RNA sequence: CGUAAAGCGCACGCAGGCGGUUUGUUAAGUCAGAUGUGAAAUCCCCGGGCUCAACCUGGGAACUGCAUCUGAUACUGGCAA
RNA sequence: GCGGCCCCCUGGACGAAGACUGACGCUCAGGUGCGAAAGCGUGGGGAGCAAACAGGAUUAGAUACCCUGGUAGUCCACGCCGUAAACGAUGUCGACUUGGAGGUUGUGCGCGUGGCUUCCGGAGCUAACGCGUUAAGUCGACCGCCUGGGGAGUACGGCCGCAAGGUUAAAACUCAAAUGAAUUGACGGGGGCCCGCAGUCGUCAGCUCGUGUUGUGAAAUGUUGGGUUAAGUCCCGCAACGAGCGCAACAUGACGUCAA
């Protein structure tokens, strides 16, 4: 059964990356919505909308550059079988600085550099290149 | 399988209307009913084991539902099983 | 261009007759400022067979993206059997890499790295895997580049 | 334009069975499983590909190919040998052998003294020229891979009459360009 | 873990692990801060003393831990709908 | 695993259009059930077939293969056994990701839309072979299992079994390999096509190289293929393009083989 939407958002995005696709589709919830928004602002998705009320599908447009997928990697770290939460200190640096961790923090989702900055940890919910 | 007349008369009993085919009790109920009528058929065909297969999901569907029912209402559960003349 | 010969390798087919060897020989070239390639050749002669790998090595080169001669951040290269892990040293650090990994990162340009092969250590496959890894290492403004971001947003 | 390209019969893909992937954005339909060539994309990848031809031979360039004759340019159009052009230091010799004193014309008399119909057909020539690093500019139909080909021209390449419009236009556009 | 060693012959299923989506609540996990403790030696850093060194030694850092108190509430858990 | 036809009892799957319940789900150590063939127990049955066995051949021998026979067994009832290359050598569930050609089974208006299934192939993956929307791709949940070849799935102990045996499962000791896939040869009581009165192989028509291209690589291609020739002779095609030594032409013995 599906046991990790999350997961299966980033293999929405991942898939749809290799594929060429123009924008990837799926069921929305409130957290998919809150790493959609982290996403566009640091300019890895061009854009997202969720469309419905009963049922709210999110669609995420892709971005490509010179051809190339911009997403270059997007891995799920904290995981349904294992968690990982990390104190503000210990937050992982993607890329050596060059990516981003999407993390849950007490003041809502945000990238590793925004926690780091707040002086919170969290939940490592991805990484992305 | 159980008959469209005798599946419409468990419905009625059990449910809230004749509309009401998808309640807990309900399909508790009917599933009862089928287990129930195949104890006859075991006993002649004893060997029969592909049928058998069949009637264990009865049983094994049965008891999640039941399961599903105490924990959402005992009140109910504890009607339920009455009615049916269940152990638990 | 710099030169270095990694491996030489006597190999053998069967003939009627008996054993025909030849030799092969794994090179790199590099302009030791983020250019590298790498060349095989294949001849009866190892002098020959060195030439053909050399002049291979000139025309299949292709850039690194540097920062003071170490890497832009930790890579994983993969070719075959062989994983490589390379990462980003301080000044002094030298390359502490063996000898395949080293002859690649030295023609690169690559003064300061930690690196790791793993799996295989097949030299032809090590080199491929470790050309691998430079060549999708991304440097911080194609990184704003492909996020519409300037650099110091990155 | 368009309406003489339609006229020539450019829109005429293969049949749906035959199709590369690859090609669905140029597909603008179908009828009786026969793929339908958007024009409307033909018109400004022709018209830009006439435009970088345009650029290129201004630079004293060698266009490779009646039309390079036309243009001054060159052609090969019996088989193409493997290794023209990533061989050539070979290949020379056959074209010093050619003119010390008919097999070498018909392989070689295009190119005595050194733009693709159909890419899936020349895909060896397209192979060569991405290994040498030479721009391509093909024709590629609904059943043909557009990866190699660098200014891709999306229309039929089979019919003669829409043959001799794209190659018409070539040998125009190349030659008002070096004068 | 197709063929190198490695998918139970197949299923049902208790314990266990995991859990779609919305709101509220809780604050167990998680996170933040504070306080107490975490012997000295050792290791490490900057110094000092034996002609130097080993060795000895001043102050610091560290001891990644544990406990308690006060907060945060995104995520996970509990509870309610 | 299931195959004539008919009836009786009975399990599951799928589709259409709604209505209903409201996370009731997924996976599952231990547990429990089902589980080919052979085999075992008791009672039946026994045409054909056939372990064992007997005779006849074959052979140096022939406890075989072949022949003539032939008992258990194969069949039925009930009970046991619990194993097979029980295989897709591929755990179950869910999501996502270009195409082509079929089969089968529903269903809506030539054109759609479901289920199951077969072949080819793209990206990607893979040591390679290959897999490729029925993944061996991209991910998530849970389980099972592996850790060099042997010794050994053996011993001991436990549990199970009427028995045969099954299941759980070591150690000492011993070796520097064992292994997978693929490559070039050679070889076959493999296949196709040809030739010869059917120092050496052999006057046999072969043997190679450069450059290019393919493969992670050994290597491959060229030299294969359609014809034709005494001939890699020649023609035509062809990711090869050329070249050398042989052939031929003007007795002549290619590269090599046998530490001859
Ligand atoms: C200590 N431990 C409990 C061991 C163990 O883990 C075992 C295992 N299979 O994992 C045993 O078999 C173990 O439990 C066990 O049973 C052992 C043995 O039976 C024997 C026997 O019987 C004779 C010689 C050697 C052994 C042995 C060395 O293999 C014993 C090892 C035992
Ligand atoms: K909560
Ligand atoms: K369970
Ligand atoms: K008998
Ligand atoms: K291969
Ligand atoms: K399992
Ligand atoms: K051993
Ligand atoms: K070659
Ligand atoms: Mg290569
Ligand atoms: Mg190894
Ligand atoms: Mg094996
Ligand atoms: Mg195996
Ligand atoms: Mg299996
Ligand atoms: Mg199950
Ligand atoms: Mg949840
Ligand atoms: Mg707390
Ligand atoms: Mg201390
Ligand atoms: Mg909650
Ligand atoms: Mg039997
Ligand atoms: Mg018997
Ligand atoms: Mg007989
Ligand atoms: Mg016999
Ligand atoms: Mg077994
Ligand atoms: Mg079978
Ligand atoms: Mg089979
Ligand atoms: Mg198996
Ligand atoms: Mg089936
Ligand atoms: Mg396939
Ligand atoms: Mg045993
Ligand atoms: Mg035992
Ligand atoms: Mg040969
Ligand atoms: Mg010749
Ligand atoms: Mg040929
Ligand atoms: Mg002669």
């Amino acid at each position: 059964s599906m046991q990790d939407p999350i997961a299966d958002m980033l293999t929405r995005i991942r898939n749809g990356q290799a594929a060429n696709k123009a924008a990837v589709t799926m069921p929305s919830s409130k957290l998919k919505v809150a790493i959609a928004n982290v996403l566009k602002e640091e300019g890895f998705i061009e854009d997202f909308k969720v469309e419905g009320d009963t049922k709210p599908e999110l669609e995420l447009t892709l971005k490509y550059f010179q051809g190339k997928a911009v997403v270059e990697s997007i891995q799920r770290v904290s995981r349904p079988g294992l968690r990982i939460y990390k104190r503000k200190d210990e937050l992982p640096k993607v890329m050596a600085g060059l990516g981003i961790a999407v993390v849950s923090t007490s003041k809502g989702v945000m990238t590793d550099r925004a926690a780091r900055q707040a002086g919170l940890g969290g939940e490592i919910i991805c990484y992305v290149a | 399988s159980l008959s469209t007349e005798a599946t419409a008369k468990i419905v009625s009993e059990f449910g809230r209307d004749a509309n009401d085919t998808g309640s807990t009790e309900v399909q508790v109920a009917l599933l009862t009913a089928q287990i129930n009528h195949l104890q006859g058929h075991f006993a002649e065909h004893k060997k029969d084991h592909h049928s058998r297969r069949g009637l264990l999901r009865m049983v094994s569907q049965r008891r999640k539902l039941l399961d599903y029912l105490k924990r959402k209402d005992v009140a109910r559960y504890t009607q339920l099983i009455e009615r049916l003349g269940l152990r638990r | 261009l710099q030169e270095k010969l990694i491996a030489v390798n006597r190999v053998s087919k069967t003939v009627k007759g008996g054993r025909i060897f030849s030799f092969t020989a794994l090179t790199v070239v590099g302009d030791g400022n983020g250019r590298v390639g790498f060349g095989y050749g294949k001849a009866r002669e190892v002098p020959a067979a060195i030439q053909k790998a050399m002049e291979k090595a000139r025309r299949n080169m292709i850039n690194v993206a540097l920062n003071n001669g170490t890497l832009q951040h930790p890579v994983k290269g993969v070719h075959t059997g062989s994983r490589v892990f390379m990462q980003p040293a301080s000044e002094g650090t030298g390359i502490i890499a063996g000898g395949a990994m080293r002859a690649v990162l030295e023609v690169a340009g690559v003064h300061n790295v930690l690196a790791k092969a793993y799996g295989s250590t097949n030299p032809i496959n090590v080199v491929r895997a470790t050309i691998d890894g430079l060549e999708n290492m991304n440097s911080p403004e194609m990184v704003a580049a492909k996020r519409g971001k300037s650099v110091e947003e990155i | 334009s368009m309406r003489d390209m339609l006229k020539a019969g450019v829109h005429f893909g293969h049949q749906t069975r035959y199709w590369n992937p690859k090609m669905k954005p140029f597909i603008f339909g179908a009828r009786n499983k026969v793929h339908i060539i958007n024009l409307e994309k033909t018109v400004p990848m022709f018209n830009e590909a006439l435009a970088e031809l345009n650029k290129i031979a201004s630079r004293k360039g060698k266009i490779l190919f009646d039309a390079a004759l036309s243009c001054d340019q060159f052609f090969v159009n019996h088989r193409w040998l493997g290794g023209m052009l990533t061989n050539w230091k070979t290949v020379r010799q056959s074209i010093k052998r050619l003119k010390d004193l008919e097999k070498l014309e018909n392989s070689l008399g295009g190119i005595k003294d050194m733009f693709v119909i159909d890419a899936d057909h020349e895909h060896i020539a397209i192979k060569e020229a991405n290994n040498l690093g030479i721009p391509v500019f093909a024709i590629v139909d609904t059943n043909s891979d557009p990866d190699g080909v660098d200014f891709v021209i999306p229309g039929n390449d089979d019919a003669i009459r829409a043959v001799t419009l794209y190659l018409g236009a070539v040998a125009a556009t190349v030659r008002e360009g070096r004068s």
